[PDB]
Formats: structure tokens, sequence, C-alpha cells
């Protein structure tokens, strides 16, 4: 490949914390950045600091009342803000902190600029881990997400590409993104997620899309604790079929750390290389890529995961030994660069997976 | 004061009163008041307003008599009700405790919601009946697929449908997880009870008390157009006793007609 | 043929209630209500288990938009909400009619989370405290740098500094002092620097505490089945468990002789189990002094007779059948369990040892400052000392009682990367095996059947009545209720087959 | 006092309660079949076949009083908490034009149907006589029967997902949140 | 309706008493099936001759002590349905009216 990889990072993303016990900390972005920098990778990517987005750009997908409420709400002014809090689901699940507007603007600006750079051809690989809030849908904060900048990325890519493909690998289904393109045939959303009594709850197998988006939405229902050898086996053939058949011009991938082995909320049994297998397979097709970072609440794991992936995209394999980052204490007893899977029993039987393959491929048989 | 709305009987935003210790939701109020523009003053319930402005222990008869005589020439059957409903606090609408009892298949939820008959490591014991000592032979796979404790990676999960208790593999019918929190799972060996045909909608009648159930049996026994309300062996919910062989007959000539529509 | 399909379906379904539902479905189709595709699917779910009757139905009947289940559809009234940036193409590609709102998809019940062990929770607590310390320190450092760039300018990203000032001036005087700065910079900057120094000191002490706490917990947290093991095994390695397994296999096979099957490729595992069993037998103060040697002799004879591996090298360290009762069968299953455990352990032993001996260390600060010297001080870090043999040695140690199970299991985790969790009950499984042999000797009927097996095995050349008379004699020594287990072994390939002839001998 | 509601009307009322409370659906307003116009059709169709003047004038009085009572009580005893939000929205939309509220011209055939279900519970807490209650009950029964003949046209099965003109409409998450949170 | 362990409602004079079934009698085999069951008539168990040859059942009255277990046949043991509940309430109301007439 030897792709020209651009990169985006704002130094203000590690200075906005959620609630004390809240599992969502963007500090993981910052030690992931330090993992990237101390490995000497800074000589291989084009580092940028994208401009934060403005209200006129969030109103492209979100609503004027929603954005206006976002720009004015504050922990100090909360007590008089009662109707909007319940109306837009901005209460406890998605709490309000000091720099919420700033963080949302940073994430949206970074992802929207990444899509812009992919459009102009400055890079064929744009990476923005700050974005990836695949749960909020145009009017409400959901799943700790407040702004679905991903849809802005696909909007900008569609400005140049006739077809854009979205892949979700977060153990959470890409509800907001699939909803944003449930009816259009330009975008395919393909979410690999856990299906059951899980927080998304959506992503049913028979969710091929409505309207013109019929047969243009793929949902992969999975059981607990899938491992690398099974995740790759369920991943690769479907991606092969979609690329061979839907044939997107652009493609967007959501790289969430939630499916990591031993995630604070995750339940999957993916190690480092099982996760990197999907990235390698995606980069194996040549079409431009816009990598974001979604789930993951074990920052010592997601930082290592993201550093390994950014090494992999530049077609290099990083060292297994740490370069003595600043936050050295975070990286366990051995201080290596890997995620060790646990001994739990994987319940994803081959027969259920085979039926899933049969259904998905039969549905795709009509997407030349 | 109260932790429930005096109309919805639910917690939440409360516009409580001072004359009468009552608690109301802002929406559960007539007219619905916007909490943004607070009245900012003494708010009394409709009953409090009537008890203060009108309720002179004897003069109330004078008021009701006056209202009646301003409506006796006009509609007067409703005059008493029209007068009296002005003395009452708004309340959430509920069914009158007997329409529900007309159907012995419905129950009221916690706050008053609808509820019906479908509301609801290595575990090898899940394959055991435990009352007959037998295994759970799934209908689709005709096995239990217990695997072994030594090799747990061969066992197959079973849900044992919540209606007719038929055991089923998670792999025999595609399913990711068990049904534990939501509705009761039902295996696909049950009637649809609802049909969309091209559109047109069909629904099966509800469960009524057998006191009011009027069972009926036809006489032609070959051709008798009935709904899905059949029995295999106010006069509107009659359930046909179908005489099972009539089902076979009706199916047969129906297939014959489906043949001759395209054959001639 | 076509006039008997109803009876065929009745016999196939085999139930009255399901037949009632199928008849109701057939009526519903017959009353024009149900269409053909729904009827076809219902018959596939009723008679689709067969490739003959269902196909007959398909070709006799001549069968030859679709909304999703997780999305609602709002009316057009809820479409018009002005979006100040939505372009026409955005109006084209977006979707505002169909929304899921997972609460609607969740049946308003809730979501089931995942189970996490207490070690994971402690890791979460440590991670949270670390994140708070580092976030405070980074915010203070950023504001310190900004104040330095301000003060160096005045000598002659909009909320971080206000937030940190309010946190530092938590007396609610931060509000006034922020505006006072906006119009006193050095004093607040130096106070921030002092707070940074104290925070970094406390962070270093807490980092020490956190590392010390984590170093013992981390390996335990990833041990998911291991923590549950040694306890689930006790109720899961009972005779009733194996009877249930074999009966389920036989029941499944009876809907369509070799119900069970085992293979024994390795040989030294037999000697390893012999060594461990003798270590336990000598160590245990629970048998008579001659009983220890009697158990050892029974074990050695049974191994050298059934497998005929060696009658003497055991002390230096034609298909044969066998009718057995529950006791002998369960003892055999015990032996099989131990053999498979040790086979799994030894199969990857080479790569396990290879990785262990290749375990390098980071020298940036790990070897400089902090090292894990707990499993190394006792010698359970497998330096050299091939994993299989050190495992055998420490198993003999734990049987002999000079090693607590805590460090046994911690070492097994840290060496096999939690891949040898099923070895945590080796002492107890060996004890159960010894008890099973002891029961085998002390039963008269079991002794007679055991001698009958000895005769059948050592004969090795029998007549055409071999199975019949042997089975009849075993049954005569037996009652008329408890099951038979047909354990066969061919010396050609070291394969053992078990047949569950419960009561078929009658 | 005993009221004999037909079984089909009872089923319709149960379905309405289930749709409003369980499925969260609200009525599609303003109805193409409203309370005022159904009452007008009832009065017209019954009066043309009734020749007695006293019962014909009493029919008109009954219809007028029914309209008045329905208008007076929709906003008080005939709405679930969920529909209170849409009720307030209609109230404010009408107040934006300084216009009054005519529920008989908005609601139809189903809030009128739910109106006559607590009538035994409403008359019981009054000082009105017995034979007048009997007359009112008889009038309600006759109206119920007349509705029963014209029943294949006021409650028809259409899905909101398959039909925009369906009697019910799917609600939005924000609407449900504001309605059922306060 | 009528099964081992199932609920039942049996007549007793001008009122009914609900009970739970424990034994099911088979007059053809002169045998009853009980639950903690092919077994002959018990040494201390017997049924009145007017219900020894009928489908009798051993029932325990709820709200009554365990000493009031009775063998009641199909004559009084009714089928527990909505009609059974409505008719139990009807005769309870008639008992109330009889009590009120005895009083007022
Ligand atoms: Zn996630
Ligand atoms: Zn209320
Ligand atoms: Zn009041
Ligand atoms: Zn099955
Ligand atoms: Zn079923």
């Amino acid at each position: 490949d030897k792709r020209r990889v651009a990169y985006f990072y704002d130094a203000d993303v590690g200075n906005y914390a959620y609630g004390a016990g809240h599992p969502m900390k963007p500090h993981r972005i910052r030690m992931a950045h330090s993992l990237i920098m101390n490995y000497g990778l800074y000589k291989k990517m084009e580092i940028y600091r994208a401009k934060p987005a403005t209200k006129q750009e969030m109103c492209q997908f979100h609503t004027d009342e929603y954005i206006d409420f976002l720009s004015r709400v504050t922990p100090d002014n909360l007590e008089m803000f009662k109707r909007e809090s319940v109306k837009f689901n901005v209460g406890d699940d998605c709490p309000v902190f000091d720099g919420l507007y700033e963080y949302c603007s940073i994430s949206g600006g970074g992802s929207m600029e990444g899509a812009a750079r992919l459009n102009r051809g400055k890079c064929d690989v744009a990476v923005n881990y700050a974005g990836g809030l695949h749960h909020a849908k145009k009017s409400e904060a959901s799943g700790f997400c407040y702004l679905n900048d991903i849809v802005l990325g696909i909007i900008e890519l569609l400005r140049y590409h006739p077809r854009v493909l979205y892949i979700d690998i977060d153990v959470h289904h890409g509800d907001g993104v699939e909803e944003a393109f449930y009816t259009t045939d330009r975008v395919m959303t393909c979410s690999f997620h856990k299906y059951g009594e899980f927080f998304p709850g959506t992503g049913e197998l028979r969710d091929i899309g409505v309207g013109a988006g019929k047969n243009y939405a793929v949902n992969v229902p999975l059981r607990d604790g899938i491992d690398d050898a099974t995740y790759r086996s369920v991943f690769e053939p479907v991606i092969k079929k979609i690329m061979e058949w839907y044939q997107p011009s652009a493609v967007v991938l959501q790289c969430g750390g939630d499916s990591l082995s031993g995630d604070r909320l995750g339940c999957f049994n993916l190690s480092m290389e099982g996760h990197a297998n999907c990235v390698n397979y995606v980069k194996s097709f040549g079409i431009p890529m816009m990598v974001v970072g979604g789930g993951g609440y074990t920052m010592r794991n997601v930082a290592r995961t993201w550093c390994f992936e950014t090494g992999l995209l530049n077609n290099v394999v990083l060292d297994k030994d740490l370069p003595y980052n600043e936050y050295y204490e975070y990286y366990g007893p051995d201080y290596k660069l890997s995620v060790r899977p646990s001994n739990m029993f994987n319940v994803n039987t081959p027969e259920y997976l085979d039926k899933v393959m049969t259904n998905i491929f039969a549905n795709l048989e009509n997407t030349k | 004061n109260e932790d429930f709305c005096s109309a919805c009987n639910q917690s939440g935003s409360f516009l409580c009163c001072d004359t009468c210790p009552k608690s109301f939701h802002f929406l559960c109020l007539d007219p619905p008041i916007d909490p943004n523009n607070l009245p900012k003053g003494d708010w009394h319930c409709n009953e409090c307003k009537f008890k203060i402005f009108i309720n002179n222990s004897m003069a109330t008869l004078k008021k009701i008599e006056s209202n009646f005589i301003k409506q006796n020439n006009n509609v007067k059957i409703f005059a008493k009700l029209l007068f009296n409903i002005d003395s009452h606090n708004p309340k959430q609408f509920q069914l009158p405790n007997y329409i529900k009892e007309t159907f012995p298949a419905v129950k009221t939820g916690s706050r008053g919601q609808y509820s019906d008959e479908n509301d609801k490591s290595y575990n090898p014991d899940t394959h055991i009946d435990s009352n007959s000592g037998k295994f759970l032979i799934c209908y689709k796979c005709n096995q239990t697929r217990l695997g072994s404790w030594s090799h747990p990676e061969n066992s197959r999960l079973i849900m044992t449908c919540d209606y007719c208790q038929t055991p089923w593999h998670l792999d025999c019918v595609p399913r990711a997880s068990f049904k534990n929190l939501g509705s009761k799972w039902k295996c696909p060996l049950h009637s649809p009870t609802k049909v969309y045909k091209k559109y047109k909608v069909w629904k099966k009648q509800r469960l009524i008390n057998k006191k009011n159930q009027l069972y009926y049996e036809p006489l032609q026994k070959i051709g008798y157009q009935n709904n899905g309300n059949i029995q295999i062996i106010n006069q509107d919910f009659k359930i046909t006793q179908i005489d099972e062989n009539s089902i076979k007959y009706d199916f047969f000539d129906k297939i014959y007609k489906s043949k001759m529509v395209q054959k001639r | 043929e076509e006039v008997t399909f109803f009876e065929k379906a009745k016999r196939y379904i085999g139930n009255k209630h399901l037949y009632t539902e199928f008849l109701k479905i057939l009526n519903l189709y017959s009353q024009d209500i149900l269409d053909l595709d729904d009827l076809v699917e219902k018959v596939d779910f009723y008679l689709g288990s067969n490739k003959e009757l269902f196909t007959w139905f398909k070709n006799f009947v001549g069968y030859q938009e679709a909304f999703g289940p997780s999305y609602k559809r709002l009316p057009k009234s809820d479409t018009f909400m002005p979006c100040s940036g939505r372009d026409d193409m955005c109006w084209e590609v977006l979707n505002d009619e169909w929304v899921g709102h997972p609460v609607w998809a969740s049946e308003d019940s809730g979501f089931i989370a995942h189970r996490k062990n207490q070690y994971e929770e402690t890791l979460f607590k440590i991670e949270e405290e670390r994140h708070e310390y580092d976030f405070y320190i980074e915010s203070n450092l950023r504001t310190i740098q900004c104040l330095e760039t301000i003060v160096n300018k005045i000598e002659n990203s909009m909320t971080i500094y206000k937030k940190v000032i309010r946190k530092v001036y938590d007396k609610e005087r931060g509000f006034e002092i922020i505006d006072a700065l906006h119009e006193t910079a050095p004093v607040v900057l130096k106070r921030l620097k002092q707070k940074d120094e104290e925070w970094r000191r406390a962070q270093r002490e807490w980092n020490k505490v956190w590392r010390e706490l984590e170093q013992k917990v981390f390996f335990k947290s990833l041990d998911h089945l291991g923590l549950t093991f040694k306890q689930a095994d006790k109720k899961l390695l009972t005779t009733k468990q194996l009877i249930s397994e074999i009966s389920s296999i036989k029941v499944d096979q009876t809907n369509k002789k070799s119900q069970l099957d085992f293979d024994f490729p390795d040989k030294n595992i037999f000697y390893d189990i012999l060594c461990l069993a003798d270590t336990f037998i000598t160590h245990t103060t629970a048998y008579s002094n001659p009983d220890k040697e009697r158990l050892k002799d029974l074990l050695k004879y049974f191994i050298s007779l059934f497998f005929s591996i060696s009658f003497e090298k055991i002390e230096e360290s034609s298909i044969f059948n066998l009718f057995a009762n529950t006791n002998i069968y369960i003892f055999f299953r015990h032996w099989t369990t131990i053999y498979e455990r040790l086979l799994e352990i030894k199969q990857m032993n080479e790569r396990v040892t290879k990785e262990i001996n290749t375990r390098s260390t980071v020298t940036f600060a790990k070897d400089l400052d902090l090292l894990s010297s707990q499993l190394s001080e006792m010698g359970l870090d497998f330096v050299g000392e091939d994993a299989y043999k050190q495992v055998l040695r420490l198993s003999r140690r734990l049987i002999n009682g000079d090693l607590e199970h805590q460090w046994f299991e911690e070492s097994l985790r840290q060496a096999y990367n939690n891949k040898a969790f099923k070895l945590y009950t080796i002492d107890k499984v060996t004890q159960s095996l010894v008890k099973h042999a002891h029961t085998l000797m002390t039963d008269a009927k079991t002794a007679e059947i055991m001698a009958l097996f000895v005769k059948d095995r050592n004969a090795s050349t029998t007549s055409a009545k071999d199975q019949i008379i042997y089975r009849l004699q075993v049954r005569s020594h037996m009652s008329n209720t408890e099951n038979m287990f047909r354990i066969e072994f061919d010396k050609r390939t070291l394969h053992v087959s078990i047949q569950y002839i419960a009561l078929d001998d009658l | 006092i005993s009221l004999q509601i037909p079984i089909k009307l009872k089923s319709v009322l149960v379905d309405d309660w289930e749709y409003v409370t369980k499925d969260k659906k609200i009525c599609r307003l303003p109805a193409d079949v409203t309370v005022e116009m159904v009452l007008n059709k009832y009065e017209h169709e019954v009066s043309q076949e009734l020749e007695s003047p006293g019962s014909q004038s009493q029919l008109s009085e009954y219809c007028a009083g029914l309209k008045l009572y329905f208008d007076k009580c929709l906003g008080n005893m005939l709405l679930y908490r969920l529909e209170r939000l849409q009720y307030d929205e209609l109230l404010k939309k009408s107040s934006k034009d300084q216009k009054p509220l005519v529920p008989i011209r908005i609601y139809g055939a189903i809030h009128l149907l739910r109106l006559i279900s607590v009538l035994p519970e409403l008359i019981s807490s009054t000082t009105m006589d017995l034979q007048s209650c009997q007359l009112l009950i008889k009038q309600t029964e006759d109206f119920l029967v007349w509705l029963l003949m014209h029943v294949d046209e006021y409650f028809n099965d259409k899905d909101p997902n398959r039909s925009d003109d369906a009697l019910y409409v799917n609600t939005s998450s924000q609407y449900e949140g504001v309605a059922l949170g306060m | 309706e009528f099964a081992l362990g199932g609920r039942c409602l049996a007549f007793h004079g001008p009122l009914m008493y609900e009970a739970k079934i424990l034994k099911i009698w088979d007059p053809s085999s002169k045998m009853y099936t009980s639950i903690p069951k092919p077994q002959k008539l018990g040494e201390d168990e017997s049924i009145p001759e007017e219900i020894i040859n009928g489908k009798c059942f051993f029932i325990h009255y709820q709200g009554w002590k365990s000493s009031w277990d009775e063998w009641v046949g199909y004559d009084r043991i009714r089928a527990y349905n909505e009609e059974n509940i409505a008719m139990k309430k009807r005769l309870a109301n008639e008992a109330k009216e009889a009590k009120k007439s005895l009083l007022e």
C-alpha cells in the first residue's frame, strides 16, 4: 500500500473529563497520542489540528434547537434548563460537563476535515479517533454520544464519492449512523455488534433498510466473547462480498475499543491482533479510508490498540516494547504493547454464524 | 406535598397547592400549563376554587338551582353534569373497571399501563426436564446436543418456547440470546393471529369470559365462510366449532380452485 | 399418496397441540385470510424437517417492501423541523421518517450488562484514580503553560483555565479572580505551580501504591473460567454427569454402538499419572499400610493389562472388549479425564517453554526501577525447566502439601497464560481416582467382573461365544437394574470405544 | 346503573387503551370523522325515521347536551397523560390565533366512544332523578346501536407504517419524553 | 380443571369452597394417583361408596387446616373457570343477603 497517512490531533482533547465514575474519558486519546509519538511514527504521518466545527455545520444533520441548547447549557445554568434536558436526553446517561461544546466542536471539526482531506486527495488515509460518536441521532444524546460527526464525514465524502461504505465493529450497533442512512442507497452501514439484551438492542439481522436503503444495511448479531479466530472468520467473507458487489468509492470504518478483551463494558474476547486483522483486511482493498475511534473504556488497552493500528496503516509493525511514554504506569506489569484475551468460553456456535452468512449473502445477491 | 400527580398518580414535576395539599403534574392539569412561564402565585385546585368562591354551606343550592334554571329550558339532562364537572380536578382517563373485566386476558400495569398474556458457565442441567428425567429433544434438530463437561464446546442452547414448552436450539432457529427481560418467547408453531394481505388487515378476536362466549356450530360442514375464530373438535364473537375433517375438505377444494384459476 | 398426507403430518408432528395449531393455520389459509408464502413458511417450520413430505407439499400446492422489526415510522408532520445548515443533498441522503429509539426496541424493560469479577472492579478503581490524578495534573500544567506565556509577555480552549482556577480557588472566589485576571497573573501562576508540585508528589506515591496493588490482581482478573473452576468441576465430575452425557448421546443417536470414543496417542502420560498417584498414595494418611501397595499394584496391573504397555518400566520412572459396571466405568472416565488434561498440557508444552525462555524485559524503566520478584523468589517462574516437567514436579509438591494452592494457581496463570486452569483440581481428581480403585478392589461382584476382564484380556484368543458368555456371566454377577458399559480397546491404534448398553442385554 | 355496551365497542375501547398506553400511539388529529359530525349524522339519520315530536326534540336535546358535555369534559376526564402533550399543543396552536377550542370538530368517534364509558360513574355522583337517568341511558343505548350498524367505517384497520391516514400515528422519542416525564 | 395439584371448586351446601386436588381416583382400577402414583386404596384411605365408583378426588381446602382434607367426586368438584368464579361470588353474595335478612 504505502499510503500517505494524514493525522489529526488537538492538544485540548485530554482536558475535558466526564463525570467521576463515568466510563467515557477522552484522556485515552491523549495517551494513545503519546504512544504514537514516542514510537517515532510522527515522521510517517501528516499531523494536523483541525478547526472546530460551527453551529451551521452541526445543523446539517442535527437540529437548530438541539445545537442551540448544546451551545448554552452549562453545569452552572442547568437548573433552569429542564425541558431540553429531558427532551434531548442530556441528563445522566449523557451528562453535561464543563467543555462539552468544545469537545463536540473539536470532534466534529476533526472528522469533517478528515472527510475534506480525503475528498481533495491530500491523503488516502485520514485518522480521527476523537470522533466516532455513533449513537446520537440528530436530536438526542445517546450512549455517551452527543454529536454524530460520522454522518458529517459521510456527507462530505458523498460530496465527492458516488458510494460510501460504513463499517461498524463496535460491540455496540451503529444505531445513529444506520438510522441516518436507512433510506438512502448511497451508504451501506455494516455493524458488527453484540445482539441480545444489550444497550443498543437494535441491529437485528432483518434490518436490511427501508425505502431506497432496502438491502443497503448489514447487521451482524453476535453472541458473547467472540475471539480473533472467529471474528476474522465472520468478518472477512462479508467484507469481500460487499466490496465485490456494492463496490463503494469511499469507505468509513469505526474502530471502537469496546470489543477488546476485558473491556470495562465490553464482553468480547478479541485480542490485539484479532482487532488489527479487520484493519489489515480493510486496508487490503486500496480505497481511501477515514479511521475513527468509537467504544472502549479501558484506556490502557485502547491506547495500545490505537497505536498498533496507526502503526499498521503505515505498513509497519511497531515494537512490542514500550518507548517509555509519559503515562508508563498505565500499561500493566510487563509494559508491553498487546491485549491479552481471557479464558472465557466463546458461545458463538458455527451453525448460527453459518445461518448468518447465508442470510446476509442471500440479501446481498441483489446489490450488483 | 404528594409524591404523585393528583391526575396521573405518578411522580415527576409537581405543581403542588397550599389551600389543598394536592400534587399535580404540569401536563396533568386543565389547562396544561407551561412550566417555563410559571404562574408565580397562589395556585389552588379546581375543588379548592369551588370550595372558596362558591361553597357557602347553604347557598350552593342557590347556585346549582340557578344553573339548572338557566338550562332547564335548554338541554337540561346534561345541566346537572355540566354544572358539577366545574367542581372537579382534572384526572387521567381510565377504563371503567368493567370493560377490562369483559376480557379475562388483560391486566393493568404498575402506573396503569396495558399488560397481556405475552408480558413475561457450563449448564447441562438446562437440557433436563427435571420432572421426568428426560432430555430436551428440539423439534428442529431432534436432539438435545448436551456435549460434555469435558468438552463444553459441543452443547447447544435451548429456550423451550414459553407457550407450548417446545424445546428449540438457538442454532436450529437463528437466535443470538435468550428471551429474559422482554415478552414471552413463542415458537413458530403458533397461529399468526394477525394477517396483512394485499392492503387488508385481519385480526383474531380477543378472549372473553365464557359466560358471554356464544359457541356455534354450522351445518353445511363443507363450505362455510368463517373467520379465524374456530374451535377444532353481542352475538358477534361466535367461535365456530370447525369439525376438523371440514378443515381438510376446505383445504382440498381450495387448492383445487388455486389450480383451476391458472389451469383453464 | 395425496389422500394420506394429513395422517403423515399427524404422525410426523407427533403432538395434538401442535397439530391443533397446524390445523388452525390450514383453516386460516383456507378462509382466504393467509396468503401462500406465510403458509409455505409455516409448513417449512412444521414439516420442513423432512426433505420428502415438505417437497411433496411444495410441488402439490405449486408454490415454486418488507419493513424491519426495530424501526418505527413517524408521520409527515414530524418531518418539518428547520435545520439551519441542512443542504439540499443533506435533505436527500438523510432519513427523518424511520427511527428506532432502542428503548422502543428494548421493550422498555432494560439492558442486561456483563458480569465482571472483583479483580476487574479493583482494576477499574485504580484506573479511575489514575485518570483523575492525570487529568487534574494535565489541566493544571496546560493552564500553567498558558499563564507562563502570558506573564513572559506582560513582563514589560476557552474553559480549561477557568475550570482549573475555580478548582484551585474553590472558595467561590474563582469567579471574581478570573475577571481580575482578564483585566495578578504571577501569583495565580505560582499557586498553580505549587499545586502541581504537590499533585505530582501525591501522584508518585499513589502510582507506587497502584502498581503494588495491581501486580497481584491483574493475572487473577483475566482468569474467568479458572476462578469458577475447582468448584464447578466438583459437581461437574460426578458419575451422574457422565451418565447424563452418555445417555444424551445415545438418545440422539437412536433417532436416525460407538456412543463414546477416546484416543490415547501419548504413552509417558500414563507413567506421569502413575507417579502422581503413587506420590498421593504414599503421602495420604488414609489407607492401611498394605492398602497403599495394594492400590499401587491394582493400578500397575490394570495399566499393564488393558494397555499392555509395560509391566516393569512402570516401576522405572484382535479387539479386546470389557464389560464394566458403574464403578469401573467411572474409574475409567477418571483416567480418561486425567489423560486428556495431561495430553492438552503436554501438546503445547514445547511452544509454552519456548515463549517462557524468550520472555524479554523492557529496560527503559522496568528493569531500572520496578520488577515483579514474587513468583521468582520461590522458583515458580519456569526459568528453563520445561513446562511439562516442572508442572509434574509442582503437582507432586502440592499433593505432598508443601505448596498452597494460591501460588500454584498464580504460577499456572503466569506461566500458561491461564491456559492450564483445569489443572487446579489435579490433587482432588487423583484422590477420587484412588478412591475409585479402592472401591473397585473392596467389592466382591466388581472383583469377579475384574477377574473376568483379566481372563478375557490375557486369553487374547477366544471362540465364537466370546461376547455372549462373557456378557451373561457379568450380568449373573450383576443385578437386573444397573447399566452395562461396553468398553473396547484395540492394541493396534490405542483407541477406546464405549457403548452404552443400558439394559439391551435382556 | 348497568350499561350494556356492545362487545365490539368494548373491544375497540380496549384496543384504544392499548394503543395509547402500550404502543404510545396517539390519535391522528384532526379526525376526518369528528364527534360533531357523527352526532349530526346520528341525529339526521334517526330523526328522518322517527315521527314522534317529543322523542325527536328530545333526540336534539340529547345530541346538543352530549356535544356540550363532551366539549366540557375532554380536557378534564377523557385524556390519558400521554395525549396531554398533544392536547396542550393543540391548545397553544388555537390560542396563537385567539381562537376557541371545538373538540367535537377535532376529536371523533373514539373520544366520543370513550366519553360514554363513565356515565354510570358520572350520574351516580349527582342529585338527578331515576327516570331521567333511565331516559338518558336509553338514548345512549340507541346511539350505541346506531353506531353499531355504522361500524365498518369509523374504526378501520390501517397501519401507521403502511398508511398515513391510519387512525393512529407513531410518536417521536422527544414527544414521548416530554409527555411522560412531566 | 381436574388434575393432580390443580385448583378446584367444590360445592358444600348452599355455598362452595375452593380446594386443591391431591389424589385422582380411578374407579376402574380401584386406585388413586397421589403426588409428594400407581397405588391401591390406602389402609387408612377410603372413599364413600357413592363416590368410590366415580371420578373422586382428594382435595385440601385453602384457608382451612390440613385436617379438613376431603374426598369429593365429580358431583361437587366443578371446573375452575370464569363461570366458576362468578358463581362462587354469586352464592357468596346470596349468603351475605341471607345474613342481612337474618339481621335486618
Ligand atoms: Zn462501543
Ligand atoms: Zn400528572
Ligand atoms: Zn387547591
Ligand atoms: Zn434443535
Ligand atoms: Zn410454541
